[PDB]
Parts: structure tokens; C-alpha cells; sequence
């Protein structure tokens, strides 16, 4: 995923959506590596559609 | 009282700003070179009653002027019906939020005054003189209505009494307690002149003034109708302009519905003039329905025309 | 080139830089800017060198991967912008385009004005305003003849520089054409080029004030560089023009837009389309691709981002054409 | 780390409100024993010192 | 007479 | 005739014309003994308020001058932006007025 | 615009009363360029050929024609006022008074619902109708 | 012009083209103002002062301006503060006899007639010993000190005021009462005008400062999602982190200062 | 080995409170039993189906 999108700044954390309904020690932690797997793993279900078939 | 005191202090010495340049006009040597004005040198008691006398006097003229006979104001600036009132004379009776300012600041100056004239009389002390004057000016709110005429003004009570914490609080230390005898009335002269200050040309305007001698869509079309019908012929105006009101509607409603709109027979002028204000109208049409519904969503309070007219719209 | 957060406008306008053959060969070289002189506490260029280097990043034959972060030129064009085209937030592509291109001709000229940089020699020419006054439109017409002989309300000779062309598309034509057409306006390329053929006057109105600015084009610039106007702010919001811009893509002839004494000094006055900006989607929340001509080849690609997709020919004049470069050959 | 034309100030809106004892219990000026407060009564102030 | 109206109208807005 | 003539009974003191400050608009001695001793105190006190406002004249008039200008310019009203077209309306034949149809086609 | 009819004096509202014996005379005292008058018109008119059978709408100025102030009131910046054979009808609105509407609803059907029930309740005989909806709270939630 | 008897004024507002008449009623609150202004102080028993009264009696301003010298004034202020505590603790039954209205609804007095003729019964004037108040026995109370002397002020304009110092000393000493003997402005550390402002911009309060509404709209801290940064398993903690603390260093216990004022350090 | 604590979604608790602001605003003239029956059917809706969540 950082091979493809590249992230020097530790920009991937600024729009990561998370459950505000939640307390913070309930919601997701923001960690460097659990963001940026999330990002991948989002990146990659996103590659695998076309996006004129659909877009996530 | 300490800490409100220390935001009233902290929030003049930031929302201060330098003074700005002026042309150093004074008023009083103004009034001094013209002829209606006369100086002379006079003790400040008699300028007080004398003062208090003015004001009750000019008091009298503005509400007799405006023939309101049934309303009677005495020397305290006290006034009071003197019968039941009819819905007309009620509303006649609506002197607004300035005159009562006015007659209430008349009303204190006539109680420093009056406070002044009996110390000078001999019946009072003047220790029991400045007491008074203390308590004058920080109970202008119990002694004088003027809260509910100028909202604003009840900060500055608030000021008073806190200033009164300020002082009782070290004037009632070591023998002396708790007590009606201090008079240290500095705090709250200083308070209420400089409420004077900021109200003094306001009642100046009201004076002068009294002494004197959404829907843009509707407003959109009427500007219209006017600027067509001022551009038309005077002896063939009598139909033709609810002809072209009948075409204004259907070119809107045409839009509305994205179908052509093309009448043969219409001067391109007037047609050109007709699609301007069509695309003005939906501009606002597009630009309202999406403000509407963004309050909608957003939860505030609407009536039922408005969703269902937000509905048709989106 | 990848998209940081929303820069897709900034990629279009670098992408429609690169693949013009001077500036990018110009550019390509660091020897060509390095020995200028520099003011000592100046930040523009920083956007030069930085230029150049996405250049040689651009078109290196061997690379590492298909794609090149922007990240250090954006970087480079937030700090010398004072906090304007931010990384984060998109911006017009004319606006950015206008600034980036203005910026480097000012970094190149060395320590002072140069009159003739790499970008002025690519992309300016010249054209001559004519700007005719005219008389308050609420006059009698007696006074409107007589203002005729102030000297004042007649053309004047203000021929300046353009960097790029403005073409104003017409107004939509709110209802639909009753014929079997799209709702979606056509417009051929040269009724939107003919404010600058010398007749035609588009009214100019500023405050309390009347004008008729006439257009005529006096040096064709090797590139040239059409900023047509989608968005205008009307009274409540901004609407993108939806007026389809019907161009050819391989010949145009501007031979007409040029005086006679003009016509003469330019030998080839045939231009071919080489880039064409396009925003989609609404003013707001719009994005940006760009339609490139890849010569050598034939090709035509569209870019989005890191999307590469090969796009016909035949397609491209289908789109809202936002902004394009074209080369005189 | 993780209307009403109120003519006194409510007691809520009350600051000073400390836990930290060196901030409830503040140690006073002595100004040499020879500085007093302005206000109080200089005997007060000379009996409470 | 609409006009008689209109004229009232922009005079007194 | 008056409002009796209809033989009727009740079942400017309007709202518009009173505003909380002020109280109600409308001078109270618009007409009465007014003489030429009555122009010039009027005279000599108009005087006094120019005075009055001269302290700060040159820089309140260049601001509300400046700011009316960018208000105009900025947000436009209704009837000026259609009088261009309204000027443009214009130039047009009385017999063209009676060929205008109406919306049954 | 405004072409719905206007009288200019006292004369012609007093015999513009007594002109209709069958159908209901409605007069807009108010100003023209107040909005409120402005939205009532609108309405009005968007419904003025709509009760053309058993209504009739006439609009007054205030500045123009003041002799009705202090008769009826006309304080406020906009009423409405019904009258039928030189009676006037009172409408129970629920707004405290019932001489008149004294306010701009946005919904024509609501005033249509208003005058038909006005209409009814003179031909029937009654000098008081009662409106078939409550104003006092303006059911906005 | 020059001033005129007092006798002219008073037979005028005795005895009472109205348009003279209204047009001077219209400055009114300046009548109110600058008679509040001059305002006779405790001390003084009798307070002339120059009056511009309006032909026809309508109105009449008191032209002066109350200026007063402000070590004097204070001074005279403190005496009166000692005065009025001394009078306090002497009378347990002081009786206020204030009045809130101008005599109710009786017509206002006649000056001329029950008030000129009266003698005031004292002032609140504090006794001096001649021995330490020698330099200012002399002028201390009257209604304005050194006016007409042209070495201590500059003139009758009463602008300017020059003192020697034993005077100055005198008057330090009589307005001992009302001055805090603080020689520093140590005493105001963390709680001066600038460390107001600095609480007020981050939206917090000094335990003996004021409170104010928010500068800029706050973000609850339940709204951050837990970065690495705010991490509090990372956080050591041995004291709370007082407001003190972030008013005295606010680029350092604060991530967001803005307008924020440094505060004068230690002197 | 593990607790799901439930919860309604403030999508869901949204659209509730827009049908409590229908009912109450398309009521008008209409009969209180029509409303109190629209209110219950909507309990009854949201509880049967978020049976836990609510509380």
C-alpha cells in the first residue's frame, strides 16, 4: 500500500473514520500500523472492484 | 464580587482601542458664542434644583404634546395612569424605551439632588449625607426602575453592589460592623457617570428626532413588472400586463418541469428580459430549497408548508 | 502522480506542463537553471529546481515504479503561495495554473526582470486590447453622439502580453432545445474563439463605468494555452457551465484571428491539441483528469491520479473541456 | 488527560475552588511586619499578624 | 393601474 | 362622505410606525408657530450639530462612502441588474406590444 | 404588481361593502411594500378567481385610506377584514382576537378553508364563525 | 462675553417662539452629566461653579470639569475613609436618611428661599495636626488646593501640578489607608493583565481570576481518537498539571496557544 | 471468551426522532388516538428491534 501511496508525513491518520458513539478508550486507537492496515486493507478490497462496476 | 470585578477590568483593558483623531470641537464654547446662552457663577445645589425643575418642566411639555393628559408624572419623575386606559390611548401611551431611560435618569438626578438639599437644610449629617449618596448609588436598581427600560444597564448595577462588596468588606473590619453608616460613594458615582457617558447621545438623537420641524421571488417579480411596464406603450397597458404576468408564470412553470419554452410571438426583448428573470428566480428557487433543507436535516423547527414545500422543491 | 489528500487539480495542470517538448526539455536539464543567481532570502526557486526535478522524475525510461509522488513540489508550491493552493484543499486549475506559470518566470529572470524566460518563449504572446469606452447607458442620445468627440470614449492601444486565452462559453440555455438534442449545450470551438477575431465586442462593465474591450491576437505563442470559464459565481452560489465544447483535434487555423500585418510574420498558424484539462463533478466536490497526446506514438491517455487509461480520439471533444495546450507545429 | 433581572452574582459562578492545600490556604503578605493591607483597620491587621 | 401600484411600490421601497 | 356613512361601528399608532427606541417616529412639533425667529434658532442649531460632527467628518464620510461603494458593487440590486435589459427593451415597435399572444399554444 | 383591485378613499370601501349582497368582501388594510402584505397578496391572488363565485377581494392602504384606524383598530401592520351585508364577521382563529387575522399564512388553502367557512356561517346567519384550525401555536416542530 | 449676577438666572427660571426653547431642551443629558460630574465632594460644603444657562431658562450646564489632583484627591479620600470608619464605630444608631426621589412629588425648593440663607451645618473634614501636616494644613480642603498659586500649579487652567517633596510625603502618609504598601509587582505574579489574558485565550480560569466565555469553540477531549501522541499509558504523572502552570508557560502546556499574552517574569 | 456490547446506531436513533417529528408535525387536525397509535407503533418498531441496544 505505501508502495503504491506513499505516506512520509503520517498523513493517514487525518481522515481515519472511527466510532465516536463510543468512549475513546472504547473506540479504535489510532496506532501507526493498525492505521496504516487499515488503509491497505481498504485500498485492496477497493482495487479489487472496477470503479465503473462500483466504487467503495 | 472580586472576580467579576477583575472581568469588567480585564475585558476594558482588552477590548480597549486607541482613541481615534479628532478636530478638538467643543460643545460648550460653541453654546458660549452663540446668543441663547448666558454664564454666570452659581452654587452646585441650586444648579441641581434648578436642573431637576428642567427636566420636570421639559418632561411636562413632551408628554403634553402628545396630549396624553391621562398619564400624570410627579416631581419624583414617577409616572402613573390616572385612569384606565382605552386600547388607543395605550398605544398613544408608548413613549419607547428612551423617554422611560430619560425620566429615569431625571429621577436619579433629582434623589442625588434631593439628598443634597437636605444635608444643605441642616436636617441630615454629613456623614449621613454621604451614607446616602453611598447607597444612592448602589441601589439605583431598588431605588430607580431603569433595568427594564435599558438591559444593558443592569451590568453596570451589577458593578455597584459588587463594588459595595468591594468596600463594606474592608470599611467593616476591626470595631465597626455591620452597619448603615458607611458612605464611600466613589465607586459607584464613577460607574454611573460613566454610564451617563455612553447614553448621553442616544437620548441627544431621541430628542432630536422627537423635537424635530426569504422573499426574494416576490420582490424579483414585482421589480420586474415595473421595469416592463414603465417600457410600455400608456394606451395599450391595460391587458398586456397581465398577459405577460400570465407568461412570466408559465415560462417558470416551464422551467420547473425542463420543457421548452418558445412563444412565436414574443419580441425578443421582452423575451430576453423574461429568461433573465427566470434565471435569477431559480437561482434563489435552487439556492433556498438547498439552504431548507440543510436546516431541515439539520433538526431545526419547521412548519409542515415548509417540508412539503422543501420536498416539492428537492 | 499521486493524489495527497486533494491535489488532483495540481497533477492536471503539472501533467499538461510536462509533455510540452520545450519546457520540459528546458527543464529536463540541470545545467539550464542552476548557475542563475538567486536573491539571498528568497523562497521562489525553491519551485523552479523542484520543477525540474519532478521533470526528470517524469520521464525517466528506467524507474522504479509507474507513478511519482508530487509530494516535495506541492511542498514547494504551499510554502511559496503563502498558505494558498494547499495540499489539502483543492484549488482552480486556471488559478494554480496561472500562479505556477507567472512564479516561474519570475524565479528564472535571475536577480531582475528577465523579458525573455523559457516560459515566456513557450507559452506568452501578444495581443492587442483594443478598449473603447463608452457613454452611461442612461444619457439622452444627443449627449451619447456628443461624447463620441471627447477623445475618450474611443479605442486605445493597450497591447499587452496574455500567458493564456480566457474563452467565455456562452450562457446555458436554461430550457432544453425543443429538438431531440441532450439537454447539454454545444458549442463550437471557434464561436467561443471569436471574442479575439478583432469585430466582435464584448461589453465590459466595471463599477459606475462602461467598456468594449475588442481583442486581436499580434504574436501566436508556440504553445498556446486556451483557460475556458466553467465557474461563475452567480448571486447565491457558483455554477460550472455544462456547455460541451465541440473541437477539433488535429487542425485549427487561427489565420483569421491575426491582422493582416500580422498574418504575414507567422508562418504556421497550425495548432494541434496536445492537452486537455477537464474538471467533472460538481464545483465543489470536483475532480480534475487530463487527456495527454503521447507522440511518438498516436495515443491518446487520459490521467487521473494514478489511473492511466487509454482513452480514442474521437472521445476527448465530448467532455467539459476546462483548459487546454495546444502546439503551433 | 482525558428572562431574570438577577441583581446578585449566583455562587456557582465562584472560582478558588482548590484541592491543592498550598493554593486554599495561600501564606499571606508580611510585608516586614511593617506593610499592611489597604482598607482593613491597621489594629485588625496588627492583631492578626 | 397595476402600474398606479407599482409605482407606490418602488417609491416606497 | 366618512366611515360612518356605511352606518358602521368599532368592533399613526401602527406597529411600523413605533420602534422600541425612539419610541414612535414622527416629530411631535412638525408644524406649529414657526417664524423667522424659529428659522434662525432652527438655523443656529443645525449649525451646532455640522460643528458637533465636523470632530470626525473627513474620515466618517471617505468610510461610508467607501463602504457603500463595495456594497453596490458587491451585492447588486434587483433593478439595477435588469436595467440593462430594461434599456435594451426599449427599441421596439407599439405593433409588436399587441402581437403578444398567450400561453394556450 | 398587485392586480388585485384597490381603493383609494373611504367612499370606495364603504360601497365597495355594501356592494356584494352574496358574496364575502375581504379588505387587506396595510402597505403594499410590508412583506406581510406582501405574502398575504401573494396568497390572495393565488387564490383570488379560485372564490371568485362567493368572495371578493379588495386591497387599502393605511396611508391612503387612515378613517378605518381607529374604528377598527387598524394598528397592526397588516388585517384582514370580513364583511358580509354590511356585517362584519368575526373568525374565532384561537389568536385571542377575532375581528382579524392580523397575520401571513403561507398555505392559500388554509385562507380558502377560512372564507369558505366565513361565507357559510353569514349566509347561515351567525355574526361569529368559528376557523375549522387553531393558530395559536404555529405547529412547527 | 462675561459672566452675569445670579440673581439674572434665578428671576429667569422663576418666571418659567418655542422653537429656541425645544431646540436647547435637546442637549439635556449633557445638563445631567456634567452636573452628576461635578458632584461636591464629602469635604466641601459649598461648591460654586461657572453655569451656562440658557436665556429662557430651558436648560443650563455646569461648564467646569472636576479636575482634581490625584495625590491630593486620593489622599483626601483616605482621610475620609478614616473619618467615616472613626464616625461608624462612634454612632451604633446611625440613621441613613438618603432619598431616592426628589422630595416625592413636592415642587423643587426654592433655592433663594429656604436653601441661600441656611449655613452648612460641618463637612467631613479630617482634623490635622499641625506638627507632621504643616505643608498641607493649609490648602487640604478646600474645593480645589492650589489653584490660585502659581508655583504648585501651572494656572487657573489647574493642568498641571508641581510638588515639593515634604508634601508629597504628607499626603503618602494620609492616604496610608487606601494603598497596599506592596513595593513589587511580585504580588501580582500569574495574576496580572497579562496572565488574565493568557487564561481567558485557552479558555481558563485562575482560582482568584475571572472566567470567560471561550475564546474559540473547544473540542472535547472524548472526541480524539487515541493517537500514539495522547497515548496515556505513555504518560507519566506525578503532580496535576495546574492551570498555573500552562497561564505561566503557555507555549508549553498548551497545544493549541493562541493570542496568548507571555507574562511578565520574576523581577 | 468475549463480550459484544451492543449499542443503536445514531443513524437509527436519527431516523426515530424524524418519525417522532412527522408524527408530530403531520398531525394537525387529526384525532389524538391516530397519533398516540402512530407513536406506539413506532415504540414498538424501534424496541422490537433494538431490544437490547435501547437499554
Amino acid at each position: 500500500y505505501l508502495t503504491e501511496h506513499p505516506d512520509p508525513n503520517n498523513e493517514n491518520i487525518v481522515g481515519y473514520n472511527n466510532k465516536k458513539c463510543w468512549p475513546r478508550d472504547a473506540r479504535m486507537r489510532l496506532m501507526k500500523h493498525d492505521v496504516n492496515l487499515g488503509r491497505a486493507v481498504f485500498w485492496d478490497i477497493k482495487n479489487r472492484l472496477p470503479r465503473s462496476v462500483t466504487t467503495v | 464580587s472580586y472576580q467579576k470585578l477583575l472581568k469588567y477590568y480585564v475585558l476594558n483593558a482588552l477590548k480597549h482601542r486607541p482613541p481615534k483623531a479628532q478636530k478638538k470641537r467643543y460643545l460648550f464654547r460653541s453654546f458660549k458664542a452663540t446668543k441663547f446662552f448666558q454664564s454666570t457663577k452659581l452654587d452646585w445645589v441650586e444648579v441641581g434644583l434648578q436642573v431637576c425643575r428642567q427636566g420636570y418642566n421639559m418632561l411636562n411639555l413632551l408628554i403634553h404634546r402628545k396630549n396624553l393628559n391621562y398619564l400624570h408624572l410627579d416631581y419624583n419623575f414617577n409616572l402613573k395612569p390616572v385612569k384606565t386606559l382605552t386600547t388607543k390611548e395605550r398605544k398613544k401611551s408608548r413613549f419607547g424605551n428612551a423617554f422611560h431611560l430619560c425620566r429615569e435618569v431625571l429621577r436619579l438626578t433629582k434623589l442625588v439632588v434631593d439628598s443634597h438639599v437636605q444635608y444643605r437644610l441642616g436636617n441630615v449629617d454629613a456623614f449621613q449625607l454621604a451614607d446616602g449618596l453611598q447607597y444612592i448609588f448602589a441601589h439605583v436598581g431598588q431605588l430607580t426602575g431603569m433595568y427594564r427600560y435599558k438591559y444593558k444597564l443592569m451590568r453596570q448595577i451589577r458593578m455597584c453592589k459588587d463594588l459595595k462588596h468591594l468596600i463594606y468588606y474592608r470599611f467593616n473590619t476591626g470595631p465597626v460592623g455591620k452597619g448603615p453608616g458607611c458612605g464611600f460613594w466613589a465607586a459607584g458615582w464613577r460607574v454611573w457617570l460613566f454610564f451617563m457617558r455612553g447614553i448621553t447621545p442616544l437620548l441627544e438623537r431621541w430628542l432630536g428626532n422627537l423635537l424635530a420641524r426569504s422573499h426574494f421571488d416576490l420582490e424579483l417579480r414585482a421589480a420586474v413588472m415595473h421595469d416592463i411596464l414603465d417600457m410600455m406603450p400608456e394606451g395599450i397597458k391595460q391587458n398586456k400586463a397581465r398577459t405577460i404576468l400570465q407568461h412570466l408564470s408559465e415560462a417558470w412553470r416551464c422551467w420547473k418541469a425542463n420543457i421548452p419554452w418558445k412563444v412565436p410571438g414574443l419580441p425578443t426583448p421582452i423575451e430576453n428580459m423574461i429568461l433573465r428573470y427566470v434565471k435569477a428566480k431559480a437561482d434563489w428557487w435552487t439556492n433556498t430549497a438547498h439552504y431548507n433543507r440543510e436546516r431541515i436535516r439539520r433538526g431545526a423547527t419547521v412548519d409542515k408548508t415548509v417540508c412539503k414545500k422543501n420536498l416539492g422543491r428537492l | 502522480l499521486n493524489n495527497i489528500k486533494a491535489n488532483d487539480y495540481a497533477n492536471a495542470v503539472l501533467q499538461a506542463l510536462s509533455n510540452v517538448p520545450p519546457l520540459r526539455n528546458y527543464f529536463l536539464e540541470e545545467d539550464n537553471y542552476k548557475n542563475i543567481k538567486r536573491p539571498p532570502g528568497d523562497i521562489m526557486f525553491l519551485l523552479v529546481q523542484r520543477f525540474g526535478e519532478l521533470m526528470r522524475k517524469l520521464w525517466n525510461p528506467r524507474n522504479f515504479k509507474a507513478h511519482v509522488s508530487p509530494h516535495e513540489m506541492l511542498q514547494a508550491v504551499v510554502l511559496c503561495s503563502k498558505k494558498t493552493f494547499q495540499i489539502t484543499k483543492q484549488g482552480d486549475g486556471v488559478d494554480f495554473l496561472s500562479w505556477f506559470l507567472n512564479a516561474l518566470h519570475s524565479a528564472l529572470g535571475g536577480t531582475k526582470k528577465k523579458k525573455k524566460t523559457i516560459v515566456t518563449d513557450v507559452f506568452q504572446g501578444s495581443m492587442r486590447i483594443f478598449t473603447k469606452k463608452l457613454p452611461h447607458p442612461d444619457l439622452p442620445a444627443e449627449e451619447k453622439e456628443q461624447l463620441l468627440h471627447n477623445d475618450e470614449y474611443q479605442e486605445t492601444m493597450v497591447e499587452s502580453t496574455f500567458m493564456y486565452l480566457t474563452l467565455d462559453l456562452p450562457t446555458a440555455p436554461l430550457y432544453k432545445d425543443e429538438k431531440e438534442q441532450l439537454i447539454i449545450p454545444q458549442v463550437p470551438l471557434f464561436n467561443i474563439l471569436a471574442k479575439f477575431n478583432g469585430i466582435t465586442e464584448k461589453e465590459y462593465k466595471t463599477y459606475k463605468e462602461n467598456f468594449l474591450k475588442r481583442f486581436q491576437l499580434t504574436k501566436l505563442p508556440p504553445y498556446l494555452i486556451f483557460c475556458i470559464k466553467r465557474f461563475t459565481k452567480n448571486n447565491f452560489f457558483v455554477e460550472k457551465n455544462p456547455t460541451i465544447v465541440n473541437f477539433p483535434i488535429t487542425n485549427v487555423d487561427l489565420r483569421e484571428y491575426l491582422s493582416e500585418e500580422v498574418q504575414a510574420v507567422h508562418k504556421n498558424t497550425t495548432y494541434d491539441l496536445i492537452a486537455n484539462i477537464v474538471h467533472d463533478g460538481k464545483p465543489s466536490e470536483g475532480s480534475y483528469r487530463i487527456h495527454v497526446l503521447h507522440h511518438g506514438t498516436g495515443k491518446w491517455y487520459e490521467l487521473q491520479d494514478l489511473q492511466v487509461t487509454d482513452i480514442l480520439p474521437q472521445m476527448i471533444t465530448l467532455s467539459e473541456a476546462y483548459i487546454q495546450i495546444w502546439k503551433r507545429r | 488527560y482525558l428572562r431574570k433581572f438577577v441583581f446578585e452574582w449566583d455562587a456557582s459562578e465562584d472560582t478558588s475552588i482548590d484541592y491543592n492545600p498550598l493554593y486554599k490556604e495561600r501564606h499571606q503578605v508580611q510585608l516586614l511586619g511593617r506593610g499592611f493591607i489597604a482598607g482593613i483597620d491597621l489594629k485588625q491587621q496588627k492583631r492578626e499578624q | 393601474d397595476i402600474e398606479s401600484s407599482l409605482k407606490q411600490l418602488a417609491e416606497r421601497r | 362622505v366618512p366611515g360612518l356613512g356605511r352606518g358602521a361601528t368599532g368592533f399613526d399608532l401602527n406597529d411600523t410606525n413605533y420602534d422600541e427606541f425612539n419610541g414612535y417616529a414622527g416629530s411631535l412639533f412638525s408644524s406649529g408657530p414657526y417664524e423667522k425667529d424659529d428659522e434662525e434658532a432652527d438655523a443656529i442649531y443645525a449649525a451646532l450639530d455640522k460643528r458637533m460632527d465636523e470632530r470626525r467628518k473627513e474620515r466618517r464620510e471617505q468610510r461610508e462612502k467607501e463602504e457603500i461603494e463595495k456594497y453596490r458593487m458587491e451585492r447588486p440590486k434587483i433593478q439595477q441588474q435588469f436595467s440593462d435589459l430594461k434599456r435594451k427593451l426599449a427599441e421596439v415597435t407599439e405593433e409588436e406590444w399587441l402581437s403578444i399572444p398567450e400561453v394556450g399554444d | 404588481s398587485y392586480m388585485l383591485p384597490h381603493l383609494h378613499n373611504g367612499w370606495q370601501v364603504d360601497q365597495a361593502i355594501l356592494s356584494e349582497e352574496d358574496r364575502v368582501v375581504v379588505i387587506r388594510f396595510g402597505h403594499d411594500w410590508d412583506p406581510t402584505c406582501m405574502k398575504m397578496d401573494e396568497v390572495l391572488y393565488s387564490i383570488a378567481e379560485k372564490v371568485k363565485n362567493f368572495a371578493v377581494i379588495y386591497l387599502v392602504d393605511i396611508t391612503e385610506v387612515p378613517d378605518f384606524n381607529k374604528m377598527y383598530e387598524l394598528y397592526d401592520p397588516c388585517t384582514v377584514m370580513f364583511f358580509f351585508r354590511n356585517k362584519h364577521i368575526m373568525i374565532d382563529l384561537g389568536t385571542g382576537n377575532n375581528n382579524k387575522i392580523n397575520w401571513a399564512m403561507e398555505d392559500k388553502q388554509e385562507m380558502v378553508d377560512i372564507i369558505e367557512t366565513v361565507y357559510r356561517g353569514a349566509r347561515k346567519g351567525r355574526g361569529l364563525v368559528v376557523s375549522p384550525k387553531d393558530y395559536s401555536t404555529k405547529y412547527r416542530y | 462675553k462675561e459672566d452675569m449676577p445670579p440673581e439674572h438666572v434665578r428671576k429667569i427660571i422663576r418666571d418659567h417662539d418655542k422653537r429656541v426653547y425645544l431646540g436647547a431642551l435637546k442637549y439635556m443629558p449633557h445638563a445631567v452629566l456634567k452636573l452628576l460630574e461635578n458632584m461636591p465632594m464629602p469635604w466641601e460644603q459649598i461648591r460654586d461653579v461657572p453655569v451656562l444657562y440658557h436665556i429662557t431658562g430651558a436648560i443650563s450646564f455646569v461648564n467646569e470639569i472636576p479636575w482634581v489632583i490625584e495625590p491630593v484627591y486620593i489622599s483626601q479620600w483616605g482621610s475620609m475613609w478614616i473619618m467615616m470608619r472613626r464616625e461608624k464605630r462612634d454612632r451604633r444608631h446611625f440613621k441613613r436618611m438618603r432619598f431616592p426621589p426628589f422630595d416625592d412629588e413636592e415642587p423643587p425648593l426654592d433655592y433663594a428661599d429656604n436653601i441661600l440663607d441656611v449655613e452648612p451645618l460641618e463637612a467631613i473634614q479630617l482634623e490635622l495636626d499641625p506638627e507632621e501636616d504643616a505643608p498641607v494644613l493649609d490648602w487640604f480642603y478646600d474645593h480645589q488646593p492650589l489653584r490660585d498659586s502659581r508655583k504648585y500649579v501651572n494656572g487657573s487652567t489647574y493642568q498641571r501640578w508641581q510638588f515639593t517633596l515634604p508634601m508629597m510625603s504628607t499626603l503618602y502618609r494620609l492616604a496610608n489607608q487606601l494603598l497596599t504598601d506592596l513595593v513589587d509587582d511580585n504580588y501580582f505574579y500569574l495574576f496580572d493583565l497579562k496572565a488574565f489574558f493568557t487564561s481567558k485565550a485557552l479558555n481558563m480560569a485562575i482560582p482568584g481570576g475571572p472566567k470567560f466565555e471561550p475564546l474559540v469553540r473547544d473540542i472535547n477531549l472524548q472526541d480524539e481518537d487515541w493517537n500514539e501522541f495522547n497515548d496515556i499509558n505513555k504518560i507519566i504523572i506525578r503532580q496535576p498539571i495546574r492551570t498555573e502552570y500552562k497561564i505561566a508557560f503557555p507555549y508549553l502546556y498548551n497545544n493549541l496557544p493562541h493570542h496568548v499574552h507571555l507574562t511578565w517574569y520574576h523581577t | 471468551t468475549a463480550q459484544c456490547f451492543l449499542r443503536v446506531d445514531d443513524e437509527s436513533m436519527q431516523r426515530f426522532h424524524n418519525r417522532v417529528r412527522q408524527i408530530l408535525m403531520a398531525s394537525g387536525s387529526t384525532t389524538f388516538t391516530k397519533i398516540v397509535n402512530k407513536w406506539n407503533t413506532a415504540l414498538i418498531g424501534l424496541m422490537t428491534y433494538f431490544r437490547e441496544a435501547v437499554v
